[PDB]
């Protein structure tokens, strides 16, 4: 809609103010910020870096709507059957008495 | 030497006669896939390193400067370390076609060379195989033509319940 | 007027009433095609493209063509 | 003065139009064409019989069988294929002769 | 150097086939190049006579094609299936018999879904041949 | 399998060659909004917002040559297939979308995350972003589906009504000479009225559907356009 | 210019000498550029050396900024002379075209040979070093000028149409400057009248916001190869570098008044590199001096005072306006006595045409009066 | 766009322009084919095919 | 049914059939013929464009180990849901 | 025989300038017209006064 202006360094709230799934991950819990997805989302929104949430989604949709959708449909592996036809590992070997051609030299 | 032109026929024939694919050939192809992924990873690492080296000083300051998304403390330390390491010495920071060439040509050369030599390696591996696929590869390199229906001509091994066709 | 969806265009007047009233009409200078000109039937005196060829004659010609198209096989049938 | 549409010939204008005016559209179209010819370019005989004929499949002459017969005859004659080989028949030539004498 | 990329590189003289081309342009321009011939996106002109002439011609040639090339296939299938299942069996009939059969097919086409169903459903007790007549 | 066929436009191509060997002005356009995107003066866009004009005009011409002329009996809509229309709309929509994405401006997608900071990010805003990303593709699919279904239904209805009219006209016109002629006359008048109404409705609906088909693409383009102000 | 067999023979004969001369020029220009780059890195402003980022306000796409990423080395005369700068610029053009050709060769292996034959048949994209005589050099310059004529009008029209359709000037002086900026070369444009257009367009579009199509047209008009164009920040960088060198040389000449002492051929080349003086115009020293002085005046006092040139888009338009020749008009006026629709005379007029002629002809007033009177009578009778 | 052109006031004027002459010929064909079908397909001597129950499109498409 | 049959192309002229194996092999022969000459080094972008993607796809096909059965692409009958063969 | 108009139109269209209306330029140029004699007298008087001062 309207033009977007990146926030200044002084307009960005501190990391400690961000909230996670349950509560802020302040001192003694900072390393949990890496694992909390909601805390990261809230931090990105606070830092005006909302694209980090939106860009991966849309692209993913495109990737499914364009290339992976048909790949799955035409080449995807369906559910296995109850009675499975495993490989006996007997096919392929040359017969006894066969004289293979020499390798290049 | 151009191994791809010879190997394309062999790959198509194997796909057509994949039934006689021994576990050894399957392992060979899995190793080829793994080496392709490894080559992609190393080429991407080289491209990222070249991009970072040629990046502008202000661009590096913006990327590896405040604010910190997590602000844990390790993030800031690592960013400051990398920024100091990059900005200490003088770096050739071209723009436009020059950066494109510098970042891409080495990456393309590395990836292509690795893939070509891995293709040669796979050709050698299939040559050393003692299966019907190896015999087909050797015959292809000898006569220059792909001999289809070879497995049934030389009576390659079949499951005990499917040997009736060979009964002649 | 209209003929199905085709409407006859009408020229908008350009003269005012005062100026119009001062105009002297002399149909002697008008072409013979347009005399006693009527906006509701301007082509009443228009010449025929072909002398003696009426619209009904063409309509009947088309009807006869349809009758031929539908009845010729009845008189001169052909095998598959 | 110079204008692409008025001065250049038709092939040149086509290349310019689809390279510097609508290149992404051309790329997408080529991608879609490749997909269509890679996944939507086959028709089984049963499908042809069901829907492949305007008024219905004329079973009274079976043109599909004639078409395949001509195909296989041409392939055999041109490629010099011995259809009596054991792999095609599953039995030796002598067994084939014995069967012929039997039946 | 081999071929020119410019339309200015002429291959013929300016007077080549001038007369026929002028006649063709006269045909094109007389009815179309008029103020009242305002097209809608180049497809729908403003001249009534263009519609009046083109609609009948389009319908005529489309109908001729449909009658002599498309519906003919259905008619031939009906004749073959109902009278032996083979082309020679149909040809064994006379032209008048074929005419009768084809006109019955036209009757069936006209009835479609709005007509009696005895034309294809055999009422019980009917003495006419059934589906297994030729089997 | 390779099928060789031809479109049903050869006569129309001939007419185009005959009547457009000389220049003519165009003043009436089905979708005029592709030319006037900006209505407030001093607003300008650095993006090639006028790139869609040529494609719009060509698509209008093609679809009008096909659909409008299809009302004529036995005229064939050669392109009337679901997946073919899907391919066309895929081409256009995805080409414009990839034009926006190749710009490599991620901030352009900030508006996908609906709502304000007050709303919960994970349980409200993220779900809304998911729904909108899905809604883009749904808009493409809806465009192509609508274009297909409108034509299919209209022509089915026309064929059925024409068959009924043929049946009654041929096999019940003798009632004019009979004592129940009034009923037949009433039915015939109703059939004529329905014929005229259906033709008018189809004529209008074809043009309107083309307008909507172009407007969906233009809306896709406009959703990602940003206008600067002159100073 | 179209290819020809004579030019093909010329370039084939001079192929290897041309390559050798190009290599020698490459060594010399590498030395010159090494000097210039060392001076820029040592004495350049912090923003210029660090390559400060300037992003667009709509899509935040980085592009060179005229104020920050362009710097005029006022003291470059100590290390590098004007002639060396001109040599570097010429070599930059030749090296760009040679690099594109070499890239094509490397990409396509031995399949570029017929394309090389097409290339050598035309002087548009061959280096200047391939000409070993005056006549060959004149033909090469003619080809370059032809390409400039072919390309510039499109760029000028793009700029003017976009601005006029999406914006209007603020004041009368800006209106006059804008209108006089895009006049044909047959008339002389006053730089003082035209300068305010630079600020107006800075208000509209700066060099940092230049669109990719306009950039392509400009690069075509500057004899800069455009295929593969790629992102707009590559040819944009080329343009920035070329105009930065040109501005440094211009400051040197203005300060030292070298153009007055400059000889006729060198002056013509100096104007040509600024896209001011086509060779096909056969200009004399007076006209060249007038154009050069007008260019310096357009740069303005601020250029000498602080090294700040006016908006680069407007500067490029102004200089390329000399290649915007008047639209051609050939044929005696007597040709206007002919008729164009004689072939229709045989068709005559139909009923509708006769009606229109009768109603709208010289008798139109009488017909209108009669029709209106009849309609009024009928309406009165109806009531 | 239906802006203008010759417009006959009534039937008798359709002969004042070649295009409308062709139009009225076509209309005559169109309207006169129906009576022809009435006469042909409601004829006394018209007989249904005896083998009509041997085969029909309904069994084929089913 | 009959009304549905009116939505078919009306100008079908000829139909040609060709096996995937045959024309794929012919295309491979043409590609080898054009990529064989010495003046096109294997490291050229053109050669890699020609060969690498095809090699990658074929390798992916060979490496495939699916627990389900994929019916033959070019069977005689693919309309029976209860008969993959 | 009016080459300037031709060239401008062709160039505008070839650069994606399809639109045929220019309200802003017309607004800038619509009120332009040759002056009357009295207006010329007033303008000349203004110029003479300016030159004098
Ligand atoms: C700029 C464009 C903008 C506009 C976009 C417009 C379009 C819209 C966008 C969306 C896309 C629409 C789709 C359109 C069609 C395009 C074509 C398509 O879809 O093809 C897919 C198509 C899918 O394949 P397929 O044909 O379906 O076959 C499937 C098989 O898997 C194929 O088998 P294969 O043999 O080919 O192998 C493929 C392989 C591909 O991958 C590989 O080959 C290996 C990896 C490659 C890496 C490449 C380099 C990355 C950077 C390296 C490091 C740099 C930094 C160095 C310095 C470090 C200092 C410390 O992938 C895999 O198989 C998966 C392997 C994953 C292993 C995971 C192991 C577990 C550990 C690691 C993960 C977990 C970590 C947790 C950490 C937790 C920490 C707390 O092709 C592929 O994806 C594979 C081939 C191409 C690979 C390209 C690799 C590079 C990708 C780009 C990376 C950089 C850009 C992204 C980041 C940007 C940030 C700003
Ligand atoms: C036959 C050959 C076939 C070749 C195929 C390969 C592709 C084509 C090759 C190249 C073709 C020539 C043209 C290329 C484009 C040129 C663009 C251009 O003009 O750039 C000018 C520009 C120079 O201008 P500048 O002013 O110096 O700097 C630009 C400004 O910063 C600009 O400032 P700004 O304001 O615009 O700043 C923004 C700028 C900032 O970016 C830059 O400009 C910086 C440079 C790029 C950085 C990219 C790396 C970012 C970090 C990646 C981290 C990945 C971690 C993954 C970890 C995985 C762990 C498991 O852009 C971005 O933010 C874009 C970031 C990239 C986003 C990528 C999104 C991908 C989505 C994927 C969706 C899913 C895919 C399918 C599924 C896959 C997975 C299953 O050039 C560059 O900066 C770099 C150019 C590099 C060119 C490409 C080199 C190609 C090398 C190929 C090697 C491999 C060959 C394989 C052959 C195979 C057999 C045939
Ligand atoms: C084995 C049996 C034979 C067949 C072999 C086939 C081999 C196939 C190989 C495998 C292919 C696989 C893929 C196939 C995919 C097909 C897809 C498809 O059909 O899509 C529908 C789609 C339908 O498109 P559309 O919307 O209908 O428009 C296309 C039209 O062509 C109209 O579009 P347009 O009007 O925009 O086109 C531009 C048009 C612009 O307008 C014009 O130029 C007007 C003329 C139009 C001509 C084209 C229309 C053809 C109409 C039907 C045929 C006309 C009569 C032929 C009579 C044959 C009698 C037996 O200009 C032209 O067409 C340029 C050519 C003009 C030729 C003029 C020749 C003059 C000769 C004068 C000689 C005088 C000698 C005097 C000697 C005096 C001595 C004293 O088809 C296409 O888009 C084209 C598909 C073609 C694919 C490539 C096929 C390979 C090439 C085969 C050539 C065979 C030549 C040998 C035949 C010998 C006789 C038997
Ligand atoms: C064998 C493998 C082959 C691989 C496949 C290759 C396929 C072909 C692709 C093209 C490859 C390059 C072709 C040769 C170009 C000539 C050299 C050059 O760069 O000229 C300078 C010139 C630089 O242009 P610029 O705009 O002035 O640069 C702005 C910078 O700010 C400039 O910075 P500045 O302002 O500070 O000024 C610096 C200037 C100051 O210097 C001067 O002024 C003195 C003159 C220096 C340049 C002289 C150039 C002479 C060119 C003609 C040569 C003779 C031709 C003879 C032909 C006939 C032979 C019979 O010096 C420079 O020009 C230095 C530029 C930076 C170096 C670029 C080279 C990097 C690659 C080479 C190293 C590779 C290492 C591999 C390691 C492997 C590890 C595993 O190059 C160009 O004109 C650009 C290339 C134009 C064609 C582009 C085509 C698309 C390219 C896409 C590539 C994507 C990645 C690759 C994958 C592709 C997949 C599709
Ligand atoms: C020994 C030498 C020294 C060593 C080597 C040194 C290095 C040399 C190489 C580098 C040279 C660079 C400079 C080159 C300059 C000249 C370029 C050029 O061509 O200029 C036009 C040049 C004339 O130039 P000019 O007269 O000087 O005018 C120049 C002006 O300034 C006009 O200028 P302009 O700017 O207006 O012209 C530009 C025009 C240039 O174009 C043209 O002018 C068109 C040229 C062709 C026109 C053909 C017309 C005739 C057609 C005939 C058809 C057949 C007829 C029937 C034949 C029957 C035979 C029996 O347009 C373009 O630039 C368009 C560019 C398009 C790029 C395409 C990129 C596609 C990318 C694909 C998408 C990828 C997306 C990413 C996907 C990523 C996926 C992961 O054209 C010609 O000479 C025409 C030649 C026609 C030859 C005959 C027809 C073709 C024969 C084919 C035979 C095939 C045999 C095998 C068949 C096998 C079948 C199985
Ligand atoms: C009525 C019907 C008539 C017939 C119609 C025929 C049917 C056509 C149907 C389809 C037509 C549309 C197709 C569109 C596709 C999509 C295009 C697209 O997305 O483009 C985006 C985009 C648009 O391009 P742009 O740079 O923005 O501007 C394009 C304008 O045209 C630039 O214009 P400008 O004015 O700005 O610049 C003018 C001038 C400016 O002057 C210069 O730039 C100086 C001279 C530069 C020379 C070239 C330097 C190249 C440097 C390296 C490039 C990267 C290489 C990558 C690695 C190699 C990959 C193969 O440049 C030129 O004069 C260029 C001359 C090029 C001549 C060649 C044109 C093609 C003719 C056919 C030859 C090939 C036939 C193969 C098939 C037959 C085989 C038997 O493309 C690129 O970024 C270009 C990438 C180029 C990569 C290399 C080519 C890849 C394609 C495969 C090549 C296969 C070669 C096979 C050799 C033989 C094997 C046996
Ligand atoms: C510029 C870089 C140059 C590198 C040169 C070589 C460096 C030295 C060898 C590197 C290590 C190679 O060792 C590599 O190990 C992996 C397992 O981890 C093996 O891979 C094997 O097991 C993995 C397990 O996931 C399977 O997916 C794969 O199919 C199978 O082949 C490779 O077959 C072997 O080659």
């Amino acid at each position: 809609g309207e033009l977007f202006v990146r926030p200044k360094l002084e307009e960005i709230p501190p990391a400690d103010q961000c909230r996670g799934f349950f509560g802020p991950l302040n001192d003694s819990l900072k390393f949990l910020r890496l694992l909390d997805i909601k805390w990261m989302m809230n931090r990105a929104v606070a830092m005006r870096r909302e694209y980090l949430i939106a860009t991966p989604t849309l692209f993913t949709f495109i990737w499914m709507f364009t290339w992976k959708g048909a790949v799955i449909y035409f080449w995807g592996d369906r559910a296995p059957p109850r009675r499975m036809d495993w490989n006996t590992e007997e096919t392929g070997r040359l017969p006894l008495g066969f004289k293979p051609t020499p390798a290049p030299l | 030497t151009k191994y791809e032109l010879k190997m394309q026929y062999f790959d198509e024939w194997m796909i057509r006669w994949r039934k006689f694919q021994t576990e050894s050939d399957w392992e060979i192809e899995k190793g080829r896939q793994w080496w392709r992924r490894f080559n992609m990873a190393v080429s991407g690492a080289l491209f990222c390193g070249l991009v970072l080296y040629t990046s502008g000083t202000a661009t590096l300051k913006r990327q590896y400067g405040l604010p910190h998304f997590f602000d844990i403390g390790v993030d800031g330390q690592a960013k400051e370390t990398m920024l100091k390491t990059l900005t200490s010495r003088w770096r050739y920071t071209p723009q436009g076609y020059g950066r494109v060439l510098i970042t891409g040509v080495p990456t393309y050369i590395l990836f292509v060379t690795l893939e070509h030599y891995r293709e040669r390696r796979r050709m050698q591996q299939y040559l050393q195989q003692n299966t019907v696929f190896g015999e087909q590869m050797r015959r292809l390199l000898s006569t220059g033509k792909i001999e289809e229906y070879l497995p049934v001509n030389i009576k390659a091994t079949l499951p005990a319940s499917q040997q009736a066709i060979y009964n002649y | 007027y209209n003929m199905l969806v085709f409407r006859d265009p009408k020229r908008r007047p350009q003269l005012s009433e005062e100026e119009r009233a001062k105009v002297v009409v002399n149909q002697a200078e008008w072409p013979e095609e347009f005399k006693d000109f009527d906006p509701d039937d301007p082509y009443k005196n228009s010449p025929e493209i072909i002398k003696g060829m009426s619209s009904w004659n063409l309509f009947l010609w088309g009807v006869e063509c349809a009758f031929i198209y539908q009845f010729y096989e009845l008189v001169f049938p052909k095998s598959i | 003065v110079y204008t692409r549409w008025k001065c250049d010939r038709l092939p040149v204008f086509q290349l310019k139009l689809f390279t510097q005016e609508y290149p992404m559209h051309a790329a997408v179209g080529i991608f879609t064409i490749i997909f269509l010819w890679k996944h939507m370019s086959h028709c089984s005989e049963e499908t042809e019989r069901k829907y492949g004929w305007w008024a219905g499949y004329p079973y009274w002459r079976d043109p599909i069988a004639r078409r395949n017969e001509t195909k296989y005859k041409q392939m055999i004659i041109n490629n010099d294929v011995d259809i009596t080989h054991p792999k095609w028949t599953g039995c030796s030539v002598e067994q084939l002769e014995e069967l012929s004498r039997v039946v | 150097v081999l071929f020119s990329t410019y339309r200015s590189s002429r291959l013929v003289s300016k007077e080549f086939l001038h007369g026929p081309v002028m006649r063709f342009r006269a045909l094109g321009e007389y009815y179309f190049q008029r103020a009242w011939n305002g097209t809608l996106n180049w497809a729908l002109p403003g001249e009534y006579r263009l519609y009046a002439v083109m609609i009948p011609f389009i319908y005529f040639y489309h109908r001729w094609h449909n009658d002599h090339t498309l519906d003919r296939d259905h008619v031939e299938k009906a004749m073959i299936m109902r009278w032996g299942g083979t082309l020679e069996d149909v040809r064994k009939l006379s032209a008048k018999d074929q005419l009768r059969v084809r006109c019955f097919t036209d009757i069936e086409k006209l009835y479609s879904a709005y007509g009696p169903k005895d034309t294809y459903l055999q009422p019980p007790g009917d003495t006419l041949p059934g589906k297994d007549f030729y089997r | 399998m390779f099928l060789f066929f031809f479109c049903d436009l050869f006569w129309l191509r001939l007419l185009l060659c005959m009547y457009y060997c000389v220049w003519s002005r165009l003043c009436f356009i089905v979708y005029f909004n592709c030319l006037m995107l900006i209505f407030d003066f001093l607003l300008f866009c650095l993006f090639d917002l006028y790139l869609f004009v040529g494609l719009c005009l060509f698509l209008l011409l093609w679809f009008m040559l096909f659909n409008l002329y299809s009302l004529i009996l036995y005229y064939c809509i050669t392109y009337l297939n679901l997946y073919l229309l899907f391919c066309i709309v895929f081409l256009l929509y995805i080409a414009f979308l990839f034009l926006f994405c190749f710009l490599c401006d991620f901030f352009l997608f900030n508006n996908l995350l609906v709502g304000d900071s007050f709303m919960d990010v994970f349980f409200i805003r993220f779900l809304l972003c998911f729904l909108e990303c899905f809604s883009l593709l749904c808009r493409c699919l809806s465009t192509f589906l609508r274009l297909f279904c409108n034509l299919l239904s209209s022509h089915f209805l026309l064929l059925m009504f024409f068959d009924f009219f043929y049946f009654i006209f041929v096999f019940f016109f003798y009632g004019v000479f009979c004592y129940w002629f009034i009923l037949f006359i009433f039915v015939f008048c109703f059939c004529l009225l329905f014929y005229v109404f259906l033709y008018l409705l189809d004529l209008f609906a074809a043009i309107l559907q083309l307008f909507i088909f172009c407007n969906m693409i233009l809306q896709l383009i406009m959703d990602f356009l940003l206008f600067l102000l002159f100073v | 210019m179209q290819g020809s067999w004579s030019v093909l023979k010329k370039n084939c004969s001079n192929f290897f000498p041309g390559l050798l001369a190009f290599a020698q020029q490459t060594q010399e220009a590498y030395g010159i550029w090494l000097r210039i780059y060392n001076r820029q890195q040592k004495y350049g402003p912090t923003d210029f050396v660090e390559q400060s980022e300037t992003f667009s306000p709509d899509y935040h796409k980085r592009f060179h900024s005229q104020d920050k990423n362009m710097w005029v080395d006022k003291e470059l005369c100590t290390e590098v002379s004007q002639k060396e700068v001109a040599r570097l610029m010429t070599y930059k053009l030749d090296m760009w075209r040679m690099a594109h050709c070499a890239g094509a060769l490397l990409a396509t292996g031995g399949y570029a040979i017929p394309f090389g034959l097409f290339w050598l048949a035309n002087d548009t994209w061959v280096p200047s070093s391939f000409n070993l005589t005056g006549e060959e050099l004149r033909a090469w310059r003619e080809a370059q000028d032809l390409y400039r004529y072919r390309s510039a009008p499109s760029y000028l029209t793009d700029t003017k149409w976009h601005f006029d359709f999406h914006a209007y000037p603020w004041n009368e002086t800006q209106e006059r400057a804008w209108d006089d900026l895009f006049e044909k070369n047959d008339v002389r444009r006053d730089p003082k009248v035209v300068r305010p257009a630079a600020e107006m367009y800075d208000g509209f579009i700066k060099f940092e916001l230049i669109r990719r199509k306009s950039l392509r047209h400009l690069c075509r008009s500057m004899n800069i190869p455009t295929f593969p164009m790629l992102a707009r920040l590559c040819n944009g960088t080329r343009v920035r570098d070329y105009w930065n060198l040109a501005w440094c040389e211009d400051y040197m000449v203005i300060t030292q008044r070298l153009h007055e002492s400059m000889t006729d051929e060198e002056l013509y080349d100096y104007a040509w590199r600024r896209y001011l003086a086509p060779y096909d115009k056969n200009l004399n020293r007076e006209q060249l001096m007038e154009r050069v002085e007008d260019y310096f005046e357009f740069l303005g006092p601020d250029f000498v005072a602080h090294g700040k040139a006016p908006n680069l888009v407007i500067l490029t338009n102004y200089v390329l306006g000399y290649y915007n020749d008047p639209a051609y008009l050939e044929g005696d006026i007597s040709e206007l006595d002919k008729n164009d629709y004689d072939h229709l005379a045989s068709w005559g007029k139909d009923a509708f045409l006769r009606r229109l002629e009768f109603e709208n002809g010289p008798l139109r007033d009488q017909v209108e009066a009669h029709t209106q009177r009849l309609l009024a009578e009928r309406a009165a009778i109806a009531k | 766009m239906l802006l203008g052109g010759f417009v006959p006031r009534r039937f008798s004027q359709f002969n004042r322009d070649p295009c409308w002459m062709f139009f009225i010929f076509s209309v005559g064909f169109w309207l006169g084919e129906y009576p022809a079908m009435m006469i042909k397909y409601n004829a006394r001597d018209l007989v249904y095919d005896p083998h009509r129950y041997v085969w029909s499109h309904h069994d084929d498409h089913h | 049914s009959n009304p549905a049959d009116h939505f078919r192309p009306n100008l079908k002229a000829l139909t040609l059939y060709a096996e995937r194996q045959h024309y794929v092999d012919r295309w491979l022969h043409v590609k080898e013929r054009w990529l064989a000459p010495w003046y096109l080094p294997w490291w050229s972008p053109l050669f890699q464009l020609g060969t690498w993607y095809s090699q990658r796809s074929r390798n992916l096909f060979l490496v495939e180990n699916h627990l389900s059965y994929r019916p033959y692409k070019f069977r005689r009958n693919d309309e029976d849901r209860n008969n993959p063969y | 025989w009016c080459p300037e108009v031709r060239d401008r139109a062709e160039l505008e269209v070839d650069i994606t300038g399809w639109q045929w209306w220019s309200p802003l330029e017309e607004r800038r140029l619509l009120p332009v017209r040759l002056r009357s004699v009295n207006e010329v007298r007033e303008i000349m008087s203004k110029t003479q006064a300016k030159k004098s001062a």
